DNA sequence: GCATCCGTGAGTCCAGGG
DNA sequence: TATAATGGGAGCTGTCACGGATGC
């Protein structure tokens, strides 16, 4: 496999004779493909948190849970989602959507979830007072593809709803594998805190798993069809 | 074909660890590390090449290699792990020699 | 089957040898 | 015993009949 270009196929699966294995590799034979030397290991660490969002009551599509991509509300006009706490902003922009966390001193004080359609109006590290706009939702706002809403609690108050969402998603972290290192973990396996992913000559170069997650292997040095 | 750095290191690692596994299997089973190495080799190579060894105290006969392979296969999973380690090591050893046969030729053409 | 294309072993006696 | 080293060289010339082996 040329440097950097990734596989069009994954480790463990059967392939057909002539079925291309990569943008410049075609398999002369049928059988099980296998990864030789993964040069990038991406770990999807699983995060399950509780977050909140306030919405106009009319614009809300009441449901008990939300699958990804699913419409969460529809706004007839621009709407400013405002802070209900004072603090310093920690903005974590996922693939789609975001999480605001306001923190006072060294303790977190609010965790807001901005689904797709909400443009955050604050920058990481910013100071915010109660009521100031954190983000603007235009309309047809919906869940991101990468995150799902397990459970949904609602509170009516005035002309709005406050959703307490039990969200579950994954955040990826990559690691560059060196030729003198061997991946000791299979594709799609479940690591815990402290479980070793990639071994290396000297221990300070090892790859140990921070939290729980799954393992995904990318850019093999070569691919072995057997 | 010629080893890449990665294939080189992988096979060498497998060899080192298989030798360590033979040592651990000797600690567990109380057998002779040489006897164990010969039985693992006998199974990796095949009965095509199954002869006696001058250092071994017991004639290496298919009967005895089967007996020792069965004494090994009856070990608990965490012990029988080392048998798979050793078999992998021997296969790597064969492959590493075979891959470096050309270097011998390039040296010997000068003598 | 019918030619052609091959391998192979053979070539008097004596002497001396540098 | 540890930098790294990865596929070789040599030819060779004025015979002849014959049994067996390959192409037609």
């Amino acid at each position: 496999l040329p440097p950097g270009v990734d596989a069009l196929v994954k480790d463990g699966e059967e392939v057909v004779k002539g079925q291309e294995l990569a943008p410049g590799v075609v398999s002369r034979l049928d059988g099980v493909a296998l990864y030789r030397f993964p040069r990038r290991v991406r770990v999807e660490y699983v995060k399950k948190e509780r977050a909140g969002l306030r919405l106009p009551l009319a614009a809300w599509v009441e449901k008990e849970a939300y699958k990804p991509g699913e419409i969460l509300a529809e706004l007839p006009e621009p709407y400013l989602f405002r802070a209900e706490e004072e603090g310093v902003v920690e903005l974590k922009e996922l693939e789609e959507g975001a999480f605001l966390v306001l923190r006072r001193e060294d303790e977190p004080v609010a965790t807001y979830f901005l689904p797709v359609g909400m443009t955050p109006l604050v920058v990481h590290g910013e100071i915010v007072e109660k009521g100031q706009p954190l983000a603007e939702a235009k309309g047809l706002l919906r869940m991101p593809r990468q995150v799902r809403a397990a459970q949904v609690e609602a509170e009516e108050e005035g002309e709005t709803v406050y959703l307490t969402l039990f969200l579950e998603w994954t955040e990826p972290k990559d690691y560059r594998v060196q030729p003198h290192m061997n991946v000791v973990v299979p594709e799609g396996a479940r690591v815990e805190a402290g479980d070793k992913i990639v071994a290396a000559i000297d221990p300070e170069e090892e790859v140990i798993a921070e939290a729980e997650g799954v393992v995904h292997l990318h850019e093999p040095a070569s691919i072995l069809v057997v | 074909p010629l080893l890449t750095l990665e294939e080189e290191v992988e096979l060498a690692r497998k060899v080192e660890e298989g030798m360590e596994a033979i040592k651990k299997l000797s600690e567990i089973t109380g057998l002779d590390p040489d006897l164990i190495r010969e039985v693992v080799r006998a199974k990796i190579l095949g009965s095509a090449r199954v002869r006696h060894i001058p250092g071994l105290k017991e004639t290496l006969d298919p009967k005895t290699v089967e007996e020792i392979d069965q004494k090994l296969k009856s070990l608990p999973k965490e012990h029988k792990r080392y048998l798979h380690i050793a078999r992998e090591g021997e296969a790597a050893r064969q492959h590493l020699i075979e891959a470096n046969l050309r270097l011998v030729v390039s040296i010997a053409k000068k003598y």
